[PDB]
């Protein structure tokens, strides 16, 4: 019940944060933040600061977490170990 | 069975005579100050400033039930809304208008914070922005900070440039609705006047270019608070003097 | 007894519409 | 008559369509072109109550396109020869009288009119009376005509109006 | 145009349907009512049954007339709602009002600013010129 | 440069229902107070050998101070599809200089016909809706007296396309349509 | 526009008036004694007569109605004013406030 319930609501979670992103990029960001890869379920690749004027944001789900908790990944950089910054 | 058919008349005609002798009145009267129109059973009026060209896709529909009537407001468009613009050193009137009146200033501060946030990201400028959920962040002088954010209520603040920001989107809208695009000589086309008048009042690069001019809510509002900030700035300075 | 007509007022007269028409374009009571 | 009927029709959906939504597009495709036309072996077509079965999408060689044919139900109207039909007028005129019956169109000829009928040019609307005015026949009246035969064209069918067949015309 | 001759068929079908369906089930109770001799069917049946057609014409009738109401009302809201002359004179009427007000507002408000800078001048005139000397 | 298509619709009304139509149109139209415009239009003919004169219309607006003359060029009715129910003309709109009457007469056109139109104008998007009644000018050079060409009105609906897509059209129909019933707008042939 | 009331008001006092009529023929056509004999031929006549006006009545001001029922739901509004006339009794507002401040402070001056 708890892995199927986990599932559930972290895939709905995925979706709430993607049409979050479509309705970012529509009104206000206008091609200053890309989507990059969307997989229902598994990640969802977020790039910011284009080539233009790349960076990766990916939020996936993994069946289910027992061992080590579940965050973001930002896939490309690995961003550096910045304390107060990086926790954000 | 004739005693029961005439019973049944009778009482009926008697209702409709109860109920003859101010739902008409109050839609009358919700006409006249709001704009109203006629589809199916539902019967609809227009909460947006699209008449006053506003280019800002959404539908100002409020419906109007029996309930001597009710105003029905079109959802997320409720509460009260204001936006608040604070500069830090850091860095009578009827049931149903009350509620029209407070949706459509809600649509309008709406309308006011989506040019503002697309002006903020998308607009290059000197010292540039940053907009977060419901909040613009300017600096526009080294030990200054502006702040402009939209306090949605959904149930150290200057007045003087939130009254400016709604005439400022006030004159915008009316830009596109102007006297001013009417051709008087009917076989002239349509445009500004002034746009006319360039041919054969001949116009150089600069007047050309004053008329079309590309500028921004932002840019403005934020030249308006640097004179401000310098005004006070200078008077604080003497006054010590 | 219904009557018959009641309201035969004509907004637009086409022999009208044909002079003006007709002015316009080549010129006709207008030289 | 109104008839509902089970219509095999085909569909050319443009690869650009296809992903997502690929079955309802064509189902959304299909009103497009079936409602607004006609034809004449089975009349005005008004609205598909329901489609019946998608079938198979097969390929063109060389074109790309797609072929479904859809089994699906609509109901129809077709004028048929020989019958009467209640109808609503139009325009009068003189040459003839032109009346309308939903999206199909018919035309009366004068002759069809009956004889002791007349124009009547001086009334400001053009309609047709009688001597002793016990029948009269106005634009926007009802009227019931015998087709005499169904005739179509360019997915447009419009018949004749007779009235000579008894218990015809206003009442 | 087709729209509106469209809408104008729909009222006056309305309206014509019904004055034949009131005029027509007054003349059906009437039909009716009158005693007529009696054969077969029986009284005991003739008599419920007529008295049960009687109390359901009744019903119809009351129900035309609610309806003969109800497209009445519907006129009314149309002829407030989209009359089209009375509005556009009842807008430019508004606007009236508005500018009205508007104007009087910047009056008030310009001779109030121009009183409060006379003041004004005659506090910095002073202030400045105050001996004082910390 | 792209040329621009003008698609015309015309139509008449009678003095006495003039008040309807004007309320009418307000309604319909986007929300801006009427134009009242007056303006004197001449037409300049050119006989060269081609036995086509050229023709091309100036208006000078009298009510309109400081507003150049327009000078337009009218091209053949180019109406082909009967579902289009518009007339297409080529147009070129240019604005000119007070001296045009002189720069036309030295090239070689010749005055023909001249007219005073007096009117309301309105404009629902592209469309602009012109209703005027044509008076007729007499005596050789002069405006201070007019008599009018007729009692009814003119009303005429023009859009100034970019000539890209089409369905432009539609949309007019689609207008025209409402007043239809105060007045049949339709496309009528400038031949007879 | 006073005259789509009146014409309302007609209508309605009509049909209650048919109505009535109606339910006194029938409580006459079951009554014993129908004594309103010519009394209840002149009610028939009055009942039609008030049928045939409403008709008439109805028919006329749906006309009316269809003379400038144009479907169109109309733009024009006086949106433009309304927002004007606010913004301007908003500013007024703020002015009486800085205002009373200015008086207030100016009375603290005094009471010392």
């Amino acid at each position: 019940m708890y892995n199927c319930l986990h599932s559930f609501c972290l895939s709905l979670q995925l979706e709430v944060l993607h049409s979050q992103t479509l309705m970012l990029i529509r009104e206000r960001w206008g091609d200053l933040v890309q989507v990059e890869r969307y997989h229902a379920g598994k990640c969802l690749s977020l790039s910011v600061w284009n080539q233009q004027v790349v960076h990766k944001v990916t939020i996936k789900i993994d069946e289910n977490d027992v061992s080590k908790p579940l965050q973001i990944f930002h896939d490309p950089p690995l961003p550096a170990s910045d304390s107060k910054l990086v926790e954000r | 069975s004739l005693a029961g058919a005439a019973q049944i008349l009778l009482k009926g005609a008697e209702r409709l005579t109860k109920s003859v002798t101010d739902f008409n009145s109050e839609l009358l009267r919700l006409r006249q100050h709001w704009k109203l129109r006629k589809v199916g059973d539902k019967i609809l009026g227009d909460l947006s400033y699209r008449s006053a060209g506003s280019l800002f896709p959404h539908h100002g529909t409020f419906e109007v039930i029996k309930n001597p009537l009710d105003v029905q407001i079109p959802s997320d468009l409720e509460g009260s809304a204001y936006i608040k613009v604070s500069i830090q050193k850091q860095a009578g009137s009827p049931h149903w208008q009350t509620k029209l009146e407070a949706a459509q200033n809600v649509l309008l501060c709406k309308e006011i914070f989506a040019q503002l946030s697309r002006e903020a990201v998308q607009i290059k400028s000197q010292v540039p922005h940053i907009v977060v959920k419901n909040q613009i962040i300017s600096q526009p002088f080294p030990s200054l900070q502006l702040s402009i954010s939209l306090c949605h209520s959904s149930n150290d603040h200057l007045y003087v440039l939130e009254h400016n920001l709604h005439l400022l989107i006030r004159e915008f809208h009316k830009q596109t609705l102007s006297s001013i695009m009417m051709p008087h000589p009917a076989s002239a086309p349509f445009g500004h006047k002034r746009m006319r008048l360039s041919g054969p009042q001949a116009f150089d690069k600069n007047e050309i270019n004053s008329l079309q001019s590309s500028e921004g809510l932002l840019e403005k509002i934020i030249k308006q608070a640097k004179h401000i900030f310098l005004r006070s700035r200078a008077a604080a300075t003497i006054d010590s003097l | 007894e219904s009557g018959g007509l009641r309201p035969n007022k004509q907004t637009f007269n086409p022999t009208d519409t044909n002079a003006l028409v007709a002015a316009v374009a080549f010129g006709k009571g207008l030289s | 008559m109104f008839y509902h009927i089970s219509l095999e029709h085909e569909i050319l959906l443009h690869p650009r369509y296809f992903g997502p939504n690929l079955l309802n597009t064509v189902k959304q495709k299909l009103f497009t072109e079936v409602e607004g036309t006609c034809t004449g072996k089975y009349g005005f077509v008004i609205a598909v109550t329901t489609i019946d079965n998608i079938g198979a999408g097969v390929i063109q060689p060389g074109r790309g396109f797609v072929l479904y044919p859809v089994k699906y139900k609509a109901i129809v109207f077709r004028p048929f020869k020989g019958e009467v039909v209640d109808a609503v007028v139009t325009q009068v005129n003189k040459v003839g009288l032109f009346t309308e019956i939903g999206p199909m169109s018919c035309f009366i000829s004068r002759h069809s009119i009956p004889s002791e009928m007349e124009f009547d040019p001086n009334s400001n609307p053009p309609c047709y009376k009688t001597m002793d005015e016990d029948i009269v026949i106005q634009q926007d009246d009802e009227i019931r005509l015998k087709i005499v035969g169904t005739r179509v064209d360019k997915n447009d069918i419009f018949a004749i109006g007779s009235l000579m067949d008894d218990y015809l015309g206003l009442v | 145009p087709q729209s509106k001759e469209t809408l104008l068929q729909s009222y006056n079908k309305r309206l014509k349907d019904d004055i034949k369906s009131i005029m027509d089930n007054f003349t059906e109770i009437i039909k009716t009512a009158k005693i007529e001799d009696e054969t077969q069917v029986s009284r005991a049946t003739q008599g419920e049954q007529d008295n049960y057609e009687m109390h359901v014409r009744a019903a119809n009738i009351v129900r035309a007339g609610e309806s003969l109401m109800k497209l009445v009302s519907d006129l009314k809201q149309f002829l407030i709602l989209n009359d089209f002359p009375s509005v556009n004179e009842a807008i430019d009427q508004r606007n009236q009002q508005l500018r009205t007000l508007q104007e009087e507002c910047d009056r008030k408000l310009i001779t109030l600013r121009d009183e409060i800078s006379i003041d004004l001048y005659e506090l910095e005139e002073e202030y400045y010129s105050s001996s004082s000397s910390l | 440069t792209i040329n621009m298509m003008e698609y015309l619709l015309q139509g008449s009304v009678l003095d006495h229902s003039l008040e309807s139509l004007i309320h009418r149109l307000r309604g319909l139209c986007d929300n801006m107070e009427p134009e009242t415009f007056l303006d004197h239009e001449m037409v300049f003919l050119l006989k060269g050998q081609q036995a086509s004169p050229f023709v091309l219309r100036a208006r000078r607006s009298m009510d309109r101070a400081g507003a150049p003359w327009h000078l337009r060029y009218l091209g053949q009715p180019e109406m082909g599809d009967k579902n289009r129910h518009a007339l297409v003309r080529n147009c070129v709109d240019i604005a000119t200089s007070e001296n045009l009457t002189d720069f036309l007469m030295e090239m070689g056109f010749r005055m023909d016909h001249e007219f005073v139109a007096k009117g309301h104008l309105f404009r629902k998007g592209i469309m602009k809706i012109m209703v005027y009644k044509i008076f007729r000018i007499l005596v050789p050079g002069n405006t201070d007296s007019t008599e009018a060409l007729s009692l009814s009105y003119l009303v005429e609906l023009s859009v100034v396309a970019p000539a890209g897509q089409d369905m432009v059209s539609d949309d007019m129909k689609n207008f025209a349509e409402q007043l239809k019933p105060l007045v049949h707008l339709e496309k009528i042939d400038p031949k007879r | 526009l006073a005259n789509e009331r009146l014409r309302a008001l007609e209508d309605i006092e009509r049909e209650i008036g048919a109505i009535l009529q109606n339910a006194g023929t029938v409580i006459l056509e079951l009554s014993k004694e129908k004594t309103n004999e010519r009394l209840l031929d002149r009610q028939a006549a009055a009942f039609t007569a008030s049928v045939q006006h409403v008709e008439a009545e109805l028919s006329a001001q749906i006309r009316y109605l269809t003379q400038v029922a144009t479907g169109q739901p109309h733009e024009g509004s006086s949106y433009s004013s309304r927002k004007d006339c606010q913004m301007a009794l908003k500013r007024v507002d703020y002015a009486r406030l800085k205002l009373s401040d200015v008086a207030r402070t100016c009375e603290q001056m005094l009471e010392n």
